[PDB]
């Protein structure tokens, strides 16, 4: 559910990375 | 920093008589990394400028018989990395050495399928086509307007859009149409702003 | 929208 | 136009053969003018037919060279390729290696690199509010930093109309004749620096 | 030639003119 | 100006025949 929650607001990087 | 293969060019090749050959590599890695295609045995020969995350792809066109096999080279570097495959494309067996005749569709060369930038960065997506005659590049948009030049964007002498200090709303699917008399090629290249 | 990318981003980024 | 004439000469030509000095560092040049910008590519070896793009007003003359840092175990011929438009030209150069050697044949020098200017425009012409794009392309080890000198000799500063890109590239936009004049790329990285300059020249009008 | 030209702007055409 | 011989040089391989 990466999408869900980083593309939406979207996240910056090392939240990314944390996916993963 | 990192670089891999994302897609590898055949290792061998035959080629077929009245056929146009595209081989195609493609690569992700850090800060923009860009490939470049040498045909023949090289040891290590060194090119050809020396002054984020990128998945960027780039293609040859052999559309032209072969009168005896060689070896293409798809050289991927981005800073201290630099990796390498090579395709060996065997004639056929049944004029050589003559490029196709006549018109040519678009073929879409190098593009970018995917691309990561921090906000307040400009990013500049290629768009390189091969097609004879000489094809014609727009720029589609996220939400598919043709682009203006509005100084937040630019489509530059190459065919490279330039899109100055990304924000969120430019965050999308851009894509780069290329026509000619005889067709079209498009290529959608992703687009991610990350924030500091 | 940009749901598959980041999938398609996350397999090579890892 | 049209059926031609799209244009292309060579202003310094390749040597056709070169000695490598054991040890040396061989830059080869080749400079070309032509109309439109022209493009310049190298290629090691002999090639058939050949391959660039090819995603198609003015009149440029552009440099490029090709820089052999390492020793030679057989000879090789370097082979520069100008193509603007439907035109294309070449010429060659054959480098033997030294007779005797006392380095490692196909080893890159290892060291610090002083930056050299491999790619630049001796001359552009362009007719007036048109965009240019003018290149400084360097190879130095370690990687150099561009600036760029206008013709009254000011730094550059980005802005509307003038802009420098990550390439190095000065890029300049809706010329006018106040901007006529000579631009100078300044490479420098550790070791120290090399220099190019571009004359420009906006043209008129229809008008 | 140069004082033509230099000194204002020149058109395609007028540089031809020049040209032997 | 700063033209002065650039373009007499530019000519010179520009034309067919020079000066």
């Amino acid at each position: 559910g990466v999408v869900d929650s980083c593309c939406r607001n979207s996240c910056s990087f090392s939240t990314l990375r944390a996916y993963c | 920093d990192w670089l891999k293969f994302t897609k590898t060019p055949p290792t061998k090749l035959q080629q077929a008589d009245g056929a146009t050959i595209e081989i195609v590599c493609e690569m992700m890695g850090s800060q923009v990394p860009s490939i470049q295609w040498v045909v023949g045995h090289l040891p290590r020969s060194e090119l050809d400028d020396l002054d984020a995350i990128v998945r960027v792809r780039s293609s040859h066109i052999i559309d032209h018989v072969l009168s005896e096999a060689r070896t293409y080279t798809c050289v991927g570097r981005t800073g201290s990395k630099t990796i390498y495959a090579s395709t060996v494309v065997h004639p056929p067996r049944s004029t050589p050495e003559k490029t196709y005749p006549g018109a040519q569709k678009p073929r879409i060369i190098y593009t970018e399928k995917t691309h990561l930038d921090l906000m307040g960065s400009n990013i500049q997506l290629p768009c390189r086509v091969h097609a004879r005659p000489r094809a014609e590049i727009t720029w589609l948009n996220n939400e598919n307007k043709e682009i203006v030049q509005g100084h937040r964007h630019r489509v530059l002498a190459n065919g490279d859009l330039l899109i100055s200090e990304i924000k969120w709303e430019d965050m999308g699917n851009y894509k780069c149409i290329a026509r000619n008399v005889v067709g079209k090629d498009t290529a959608d290249t992703f687009v991610y702003p990350v924030l500091n | 929208a940009c749901g598959p990318a980041l999938m398609d981003m996350l397999r090579v980024a890892c």
